[PDB]
């Protein structure tokens, strides 16, 4: 059997939801580290030769340029892959991380791209398994059909409320209510300025001011906000839960993330908002 | 005694939105479509170090009427569907097939 670990220093976002309560401790502590669960970042690709990942980066797809190798060019895939299972920026150390590159270079990409990662996913993904999905758009059918359909397929969607102050239930995939949508606080338990909100969203996590990857070399990081930043943490809580239940449906991983998270700590929320705060005990 | 006028359009969806991509669309099947099988054929020719025989791309773009379309991408399992880029003429005659469940235009995604 495993025993319980501590880092320290920690960075904000990880020091925070390893307790229910502020003042941060400067500590992050688990006992799970992710192993053997499989985390897909769909997002602007991955820099494969970070330290950060060394000897845990899986198969990936890149849906930019037909068999390219999914390598990240912009930063934000690196940054995002490193607070889900960085070792020293991420939640679950031990997961692995699976490139799939559906933004190019400056971040943007479309509905298209973004499909066509969740399809290679949902066709080859591994179990145990949970999707981050760190970027969005407008209300989208087609978007929406893909990302429950994944779903059903088995594999949790981690998803960014994202970053207008307004309500999550406008965009995709933020409004598909079998996805967690994650809206983003600061170190002081604030709702973040930009985060969406309402009753779209299922819970919060760190998104402000955020330490973590980055592309430019193998030891470079960065420190940014966004949903975006929020959602790796809720997706690196899924994979902890993941390695001590495997075989744990969507529906369970929520429920238990859900049942987990510290209650009534988020201040100004917003409207309709469920007032929930990452907790990772695993 | 000539045939009566085709009664399919499936539905355009997003060409108002201001991130859409012009000229770009996903098609979205009808789930009691029996496109699976010429799908599959379109994704493995496009699949990286696979060899396949010329017969089956050209049977999948018979049998989804997707000749001289340019097809970027195609969705066997999230959903069944291609994207594809085409002139409105062409747009016009998918609309037709009574397999589509609608159509949407392309539109812009950015990280969050
Ligand atoms: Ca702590
Ligand atoms: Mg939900």
């Amino acid at each position: 059997p495993a025993m319980a670990a501590v880092q320290s220093p920690a960075t904000w976002g990880l020091d925070r939801i390893d307790q229910r309560t502020l003042p941060l401790d400067g500590r992050y502590t688990y006992t799970a580290t992710g192993a053997g669960v499989h985390a897909y970042v769909v997002d602007t690709g991955i820099l494969l030769s970070h330290q950060e990942f060394t000897g845990r980066i899986g198969k990936g797809y890149d849906a930019i340029t037909p068999g390219g190798s999914a390598q990240d060019c912009n930063g934000h895939g690196t940054h995002v892959a490193g607070t889900i299972g960085g070792t020293t920026y991420g939640v679950a150390k031990g997961v692995t991380l699976h490139p799939v590159r559906v933004l190019d270079c400056n971040g943007s990409g479309s509905n298209s791209s973004v499909i066509a990662g969740l399809d290679w996913v949902t066709q080859n993904h591994v179990k145990p398994a949970v999707i981050n999905m760190s970027l969005g758009g407008g209300a989208s059918t087609a978007l929406d059909t893909a990302v429950m359909n994944a779903i059903n397929a088995g594999v949790t969607v981690v998803v960014a409320a994202g970053n207008d102050n307004r309500d999550a239930c406008f965009y995709s995939p933020a409004r598909v209510t079998a996805a967690i949508t994650v809206g983003a606080t600061t170190s002081t338990d604030y709702r973040a300025s930009f985060s969406n909100y309402g009753r779209c969203l299922d819970l919060f996590a760190p998104g402000q001011s955020i330490t973590s990857a980055w592309y430019t070399s193998s030891t470079a990081t960065n420190t940014i906000s966004g949903t975006a930043m929020a959602t790796p943490h809720v997706t690196g809580a899924a994979a902890l839960y993941l390695q001590w239940y495997p075989t744990a449906t969507p529906s369970q991983v929520a429920s238990a993330l859900l049942y987990y998270a510290t209650p009534n700590v988020v201040k100004n929320a917003g409207r309709y908002s469920p007032n929930l705060l990452l907790y990772t005990p695993f | 005694n000539p045939p009566a006028a085709s009664t399919q359009e499936a539905p355009l969806l997003g060409l108002e939105a201001p991130e859409a991509i012009p000229g770009r669309y996903i098609v979205v099947y009808k789930e009691n479509a029996d496109v699976l099988p010429a799908l599959e054929a379109l994704k493995a020719a496009l699949e990286p170090g696979l060899m396949q025989p010329q017969g089956l791309q050209a049977q999948a773009l018979r049998t989804l009427g997707l000749e001289g379309a340019r097809v970027d991408k195609v969705y066997t399992a999230a959903l069944r569907g291609v994207a594809v880029e085409v002139p409105d003429q062409e747009l016009a005659r998918l609309r037709q097939d009574p397999r589509v469940a609608y159509i949407e235009a392309d539109q812009e995604v950015r990280a969050f």
